[PDB]
């Protein structure tokens, strides 16, 4: 019977029967549907009877657990005495030669803080004052204290009866075997006595006897319970920086991420931080200890180093591990970040040394080469480096493999002017195999930018202009680039001045010059070929023309903070990122009343009828996410009653099966075919069943991306900015503005809120409130707001589209 | 209502009356109010709204049992008493309040209150410096042959010149502040 | 207590036969054990795991769950000790866990929850002790 | 006895070179344990051969890896055991950064601070030193005047210990401690140099703070001012009261206006004695 709640009828058959089984499985049967909550009480007499006196330990024990789960509520075959039928004859089960039924006996006896039962309790020590087991001895240490707690603080519970009434926790110590059942408020000499004890243990005792008093002088005196304590104690005698090398700690902690490459990542981490303190500036972050495994001597053998070299991955060990890898190298080991992030970064990046880190797809190879050169746009020293590694990530020459190599190291050329002259030669070679935009964007600004350095560029250009592949973008680049950087310093056929006709023709115009360039018609809608043509005011020299703009860097370019730079290495950025780190007639009247921060609805229930409504109870009802704190419990609703009735109310709660409208409120009264009615106290919404969460804006941006939300309506009342009317309204539709996606100035400066909430409808909740409050002498609509809305399929949109306009209610009867 | 019309009559919630209380800004009811709210907070935010009618013996009453003795002996030499601002030095002795026992002793002509107090903390550099000045150098000796001596250091501020100071000039105090009350 | 329950479940989505030591978890032990002892009490193969703010501590046998829960805690051995004690007693009384099993012997299992924790507090048990009190 | 144990060990003159169960290579001077140097993975002691320049060990294979004692360290060492401080600070030049700080601890453990204080590369190791050593004007070098509060209130403790209240009063500022520098600073009885470090405590509610460093010899400094500041307007108007140059009437009345916005009708304050409290006309001396 797993839960029947219906069988108690069967029950009381089963529980005499004369025959034993029978009766032992039927008061099995009762226990069973009790502890998971089911009726009880009608069997009592039955139960009780066969039973009583018994040594048989079976039935007896059996009674003795049904005692200790619902003694109280049971009463048809016991009802209310000092000597129950759960103990009168188990005076007889206490004092049994059997130790079994005595000890079972005492235990559940000792066990209540019933007041029926205090005084059987009590002299129930006995069952258990000898000791014929260790389980006996602590059955009886257990039971004292219990005694104690069941209101006999004081003389009934702490001498002794013959051997233990608060003492069997004094003489556990001394004893063989040990447990303290003393933890608090009981006598002061066990507590010393425990002291003594803790040199004469016994072990589950020791545990016993430890959470009571902890702290010893020594480094143990044995056992896993005395273990356990001391490595807390050897936290205390040094705190400081971490524990750094995890004491005895370390066993427990492996479980703690069994799911399986997590304790590696986190092992490798200790074991980084272990090595050294460094600097600790951006990603140079280990702490612990400054010299404890020291870094780098160059008399030790085998060293350091090789343990460090782990950390450099590729993935060398799996993605959790190589995570937290790329960062361990970065923090033991660099300048900041930079240097180390340089070597991974060449290691990673893509070469025609190794094919197992060169790939055809070029957008991670491009973010490779844009990870290596963000590096020298960091620190200087990088520069130099930098430089001729991307030559050779060049020299692999697939047409794509050319071209993601020649668009980063052009931005380097912007940062660092006239610093990668050397570059140019290297950059125009692959450019004549070519089947994409991309090299010809690239190399062309780096031939263009470089024309001084070198003087080939008609023959370079020339094959590429008259070759195909893909060509829109290129055009972009190219129009800003082709003439700079002295005026007449090249020559192959074509010096720098054909160089800018050539310029001047593939931004927009037209001329014979470099065998005519591949396209002349620009990139997206807005860049044309205008303004550059209008520049070389000085024919492609530095002055004030293409070749200022080429040799100078667009804003701040400075760090890792990624201006020109992205901010690591390129494979660690992409889990970073991921990472979101989201946070009968009847009448009512009614009003809310707030008295001492208790929030009830007030009801009145009248009956202006003259008509019998007796048999009237009052009930609030849980419909949802909506519940009842205590329903309005008189008995009220008679002829010509006028009663005022309390009912106080939740918000938050889990679904009922009834309905899920405004507030249900029940009344019921005499009428057996509509007994029960339903009517209605003031307004309670839908929305109250949305639930409120919130979102940062990594969390908005993915959910953006992750669903729709063009949906969009204007609402009134949005006049004012975010924290005002919108904000109040939209809390009530557990809805919270949080982070913006605004981007204000002097014609700008919509305020924008993005919302969250994660709604019990199946579905998330969010918006982002544009309040269009004038910024610009051609408003929207001037004042007012449009919220573009969503939920997950858009059926909560719709309550944040209206609920952000208005709402009040008030009533003063 | 912010002069009490509709607030007078109906009072019986003790949070109702508390409000009552501060919208007239007499606070005699707000402290009764405030002890049937069974709460501290409610004595020293009606105490500062007492404060601000003018009158600091309903102050310090309150200000008292909420335990914000150190407040007190900071108002007291302000409000002019002298009495009153001794019961608050023991009282946030015991409490080792550095910001509240401290106060009293400059605010009276003589220094031997924190001298004492200092004493009891252990800061006995700090009790021999207050004391010396106003030329209790007899006190300020004490505390260095108890403890650690070397008093003859001249610090940032003086070690010895004179602290003597006139306490409160006013007879009547200003937790007899007067008043009518409309 | 420092241990509320003691308790087997079936991740049925229900506790199939537990033990109060004192009333206080009577239907409140069904709904948790229930909910979490499904999810593998919410863990991932690991011995602890704490879900809704109260520490399961738990071992699979089948579609059930062998439980102990404890929302305070004395020491790291004691709450396993417990559990492995409840572990050599459990297949003496059904064969391994399984819920029919486990349902027939609600008597049988209980008692053992009652004397190897008594009023929250871990005592120790063993299968010949077990013996003296059904006999 | 030394505390690593030795699985295999070499003698190197008196000094033992010994490999630890742990992996260490430790070497035995004094009686003292030091270790020159950590072994990655389990090696033994083949012998020393001066030809190499080299300790050769050998792992589970019959072959050679090298280990070069690391003689600079040793030697530094081997003196500060033999009490020969200033022979081991010889060596100095030739222990790099964090071994400087660490041959420094050894010199230290066995004694003499200050000679350690030399040797120590890192700041933090001389700043200890020097509270240890208790000259007070090296551990002030050593937290420099601006800025490094934490080793400024190590020291200002330290300060007040010996009663140089001198020392302390200068820590204090430097750590800026408002509460703390408040205490040692009001003691004056002529207020010297207690108004700076208790401005802020006037308008930050930190009132308390504020007012025992303004009254202190009979003046009302900025008494009256930091009551003004913080809202707390009725006790302005008190201390006016007080001292009595009639200030009085401008402050009780910038405060019943106060009462007025701040909720009051009933004791309203925007009269000279009707409206509970009480403008100067009303007080008195």
């Amino acid at each position: 019977m797993d839960s029947e709640p219906p069988s108690e009828i069967s029950l009381k058959n089963d529980l005499e029967k004369g025959d034993v089984k029978s009766k032992t499985e039927a008061l099995k049967k009762v226990i069973i549907m009790i502890l998971n909550g089911e009726k009880l009480p009608g069997l009592l007499m039955t139960i009780i009877r066969f039973v009583l006196p018994l040594q048989d330990h079976t039935i007896k024990k059996l009674l003795l657990v049904f005692w200790e789960i619902v003694p109280k509520t049971t009463p048809d075959g016991r009802l209310l005495h000092e000597m129950i039928l759960v103990c009168d004859a188990y005076r007889k089960d206490l004092q049994h030669p059997n130790e079994f039924i005595r000890g079972s006996t005492l235990r559940f006896l000792c066990k209540l803080k019933e007041a029926e039962l205090l005084e059987p309790l009590m002299p129930a020590i006995r069952a258990c004052l000898e000791h014929r087991h260790s389980y006996v001895r602590r059955n009886a240490v257990l039971a004292i204290y219990t005694i104690y707690r069941n209101f006999e603080h004081l003389i009934p519970d702490a001498p002794e009866l013959i051997h233990d009434f608060l003492v069997n926790e004094k003489d556990a110590s001394c004893k063989r075997n040990a447990f303290m059942m003393l933890i608090h408020a009981d006598q002061d000499r066990a507590l010393d006595y425990l002291s003594t004890c803790i040199d004469q243990v016994q072990t589950f005792g020791d545990i016993l006897q430890l959470v009571i008093v902890e702290l010893i002088y020594k480094v143990c005196h044995a056992n896993p319970s005395e273990r356990a304590r001391f490595i807390r104690c050897i936290y205390n005698l040094l705190q400081s920086s971490s524990p750094a090398v995890k004491y005895e700690a370390a066993g427990t902690l492996v479980t703690l991420s069994s799911a399986p490459t997590a304790i590696k990542a986190a092992a490798q981490c200790y074991i980084d931080l272990i090595i050294k303190e460094s600097d600790n500036n951006v990603k140079l972050i280990v702490l612990d200890r400054l010299v404890e495994l020291k870094e780098h001597p160059a008399h030790e053998r085998v060293l350091q180093d090789l343990v460090m070299d782990i950390l450099r991955v590729l993935s060398t060990p799996d993605l959790e591990v190589r995570k937290k890898t790329l960062q361990l190298a970065l923090d033991l080991v660099s300048s900041r970040n930079v240097e180390e992030l340089v070597i991974v970064l060449k290691k990673e990046v893509i070469k025609t040394n190794n094919v197992s880190e060169h790939e055809d797809t070029d957008k991670y190879r491009q973010l490779l080469v844009r990870t290596l050169h963000s590096c020298s746009v960091r620190f200087p020293d990088m520069a130099a480096n930098v430089i001729p590694v991307l030559m050779e990530f060049l020299s692999d020459s697939n047409e794509a493999a050319a071209a993601d190599v020649l668009e980063f190291v052009r931005e380097a050329i912007q940062r660092f002017d006239n610093l990668r002259m050397l570059i140019v030669e290297k950059m125009l070679e692959v450019f004549h195999a070519i089947k994409s935009v991309k090299i010809y964007r690239g190399a062309l600004w780096i031939l263009g930018e470089y024309c001084s350095t070198k003087e080939d560029i008609q023959s370079v250009m020339t094959e590429v202009r008259r070759s195909l592949g893909e060509i829109p973008i290129v055009e972009s680049e190219i129009k800003k680039e082709a003439g700079e950087l002295k005026p007449e310093e090249e020559i192959t056929v074509g010096p720098v001045q054909k160089l800018v006709t050539e310029m001047g023709t593939y931004a927009t115009q037209s001329a014979l010059s470099s065998s005519r360039p591949t396209k002349k018609e620009e990139d997206r809608p807005p860049l044309r070929g205008f303004l550059l043509d209008g520049d070389f005011f000085v024919a492609a020299s530095l002055a004030t023309t293409l070749t200022k703009i080429a040799l100078r860097y667009v804003a701040l370019v400075q760090e890792k903070k990624k201006q020109n730079s992205f901010v690591a290495e390129a494979m660690l950025l992409m889990a970073t990122i991921l990472h979101l780190g989201k946070s009968d007639p009847v009448y009512a009247e009614a009003y809310v009343h707030v008295n001492q921060y208790d929030i009830v609805l007030d009801v009145l229930v009248v009956n202006q009828t003259s008509d019998t409504l007796q048999n009237c109870t009052l009930e609030l009802a849980t419909l949802g996410d909506l519940k009842l704190v205590e329903k309005p419990s008189p008995l009220t609703l008679a002829p010509h009653d006028f009663a005022n009735i309390k009912a106080n109310v939740k918000v938050a709660s889990t679904e009922n099966g009834i309905i899920f409208g405004n507030i249900v409120y029940d009344v019921s009264g005499a009428a057996s075919d509509r007994n029960c009615v339903v009517l209605s106290d003031i307004h309670i919404d839908i929305m109250d069943y949305i639930q409120p969460a919130t979102c940062t804006d990594a969390e908005f941006r993915q959910m953006w991306a992750e669903f729709e939300w063009e949906n969009k309506v204007t609402v009134n009342t949005n006049m004012t900015d975010l924290n005002d009317y919108l904000q109040h309204i939209l809390k009530s539709t557990n809805m919270k503005c949080l982070t913006p996606e605004k981007a204000l100035s002097g014609y700008c400066g919509f305020m924008a809120a993005n919302l969250y909430a994660r709604s019990i409808f199946g579905e998330d909740a969010l918006a982002n409130v544009s309040i269009e409050k004038p910024v610009h002498q051609g408003p929207d609509a001037a004042v007012t707001g449009h919220i573009r809305i969503r939920a997950k399929s858009q059926g909560m949109a719709l309550s944040l589209g209206d609920k952000i306009n208005l709402s009040q209610k008030k009533t003063s009867l | 209502k912010g002069y009490p019309e509709v607030a007078l009559h109906f009072v019986k919630d003790e949070k109702t009356r508390f409000s009552l209380a501060l919208e007239c800004g007499n606070i005699e009811i707000a402290l009764e109010a405030a002890k049937a709210l069974d709460d501290k907070n409610c004595w020293e935010k009606l105490g500062e709204v007492a404060l601000l009618q003018g009158n600091h013996q309903i102050v310090e009453m309150c200000y008292q049992r909420t335990k914000n003795f150190d407040k007190l002996s900071f108002l007291y030499l302000i409000t002019g008493n002298l009495e009153k601002l001794r019961k608050m030095m023991k009282i946030a002795e015991i409490r080792k309040d550095m910001s509240g026992h401290y106060q009293n002793a400059l605010y009276l002509g003589d220094v031997s209150e924190r001298v004492r107090i200092l004493k009891n903390c252990g800061q006995k550099s700090l009790a021999y410096l207050s004391a010396a000045t106003h030329g209790l150098d007899e006190e300020a000796e004490s505390l260095k042959e108890t403890f650690d001596p070397e008093k003859e250091t001249i610090p940032d501020i003086d070690p010895n010149a004179k602290l003597l100071q006139p306490p409160a000039p006013i007879m009547p105090l200003d937790t007899n502040w007067p008043l009518l009350t409309v | 207590m420092v241990l509320l329950a003691a308790a087997v479940c079936t991740k049925a989505g229900k506790a199939i036969v537990s033990r109060q030591f004192v009333e206080m978890t009577r239907t409140r032990i069904e709904g948790l054990l229930a909910a979490f002892p499904k999810l593998m009490n919410t863990g991932k193969q690991h011995t602890f795991v704490e879900t809704e703010s109260v520490r399961y501590v738990y071992q699979p046998m089948e579609k059930l769950y062998m439980v102990l829960i404890t929302t305070k805690n004395s020491n790291i051995l004691e709450d396993l000790e417990t559990l492995r004690l409840f572990s050599r007693v459990i297949p003496e009384y059904c064969r391994a866990l399984e819920e029919n099993e486990i349902s027939e012997h609600c008597f049988d299992l209980i008692f053992a929850f009652d004397e190897i924790v008594a009023l929250g507090y871990r005592e120790n048990v063993n299968l010949a002790q077990i013996r003296t009190f059904t006999e | 006895e030394i505390q690593e144990i030795v699985k295999t060990g070499l003698w190197v003159g008196d000094c033992f070179i010994y490999t630890s169960s742990v992996n260490r290579l430790n070497y035995y001077v004094g009686g003292e344990i030091v270790t020159i140097a950590h072994l990655d993975r389990t090696m033994y002691l083949l012998g020393y051969i001066p030809k190499d320049n080299r300790l050769y060990l050998g792992d589970k294979e019959l072959n050679i890896v090298s280990y070069s004692l690391l003689v600079s360290v040793l030697e530094y060492q081997t003196a500060v055991m033999r009490r020969d401080f200033s022979m081991a600070d010889k060596v100095l030049p030739t222990i790099p950064k964090e071994q400087r700080t660490r041959v420094a601890h050894f010199l230290e453990k066995q004694g003499f601070k200050q000679q350690a204080l030399t040797v120590s590369t890192d700041p933090e190791h001389r700043f200890e030193l020097a509270l240890q050593l208790g000259e007070l004007k090296i551990a002030y070098q050593l937290a420099v005047e601006a800025e490094s509060e934490q080793k400024w209130k190590q020291l200002a403790e330290l300060a007040i210990s010996k009663c140089q209240f001198s020392l302390a009063q200068e820590c204090l500022h430097h750590a800026q401690d408002y509460g703390g520098l408040l205490l040692l600073a009001t003691a004056s009885g002529n207020a010297s140099m207690v108004n700076k470090l208790a401005e802020g405590a006037e308008r930050d509610g930190k009132n308390n703070v504020a007012f025992m460093s303004y009254f202190l010899q009979g003046k009302l400094d900025a008494c009256l001012e930091l009551l003004i500041r913080t809202g707390r307007l009725p006790e302005a108007a008190f201390l006016a009261r007080t001292y009595l140059p009639s200030q009085v009437s401008r402050v009780v009345k910038l405060w019943r206006e106060n009462l007025s916005k701040v909720n009051q009708k009933a004791a309203e304050s925007l009269a000279d004695p009707t409206e509970y409290e009480n403008l100067f006309p009303g007080l008195k001396e």
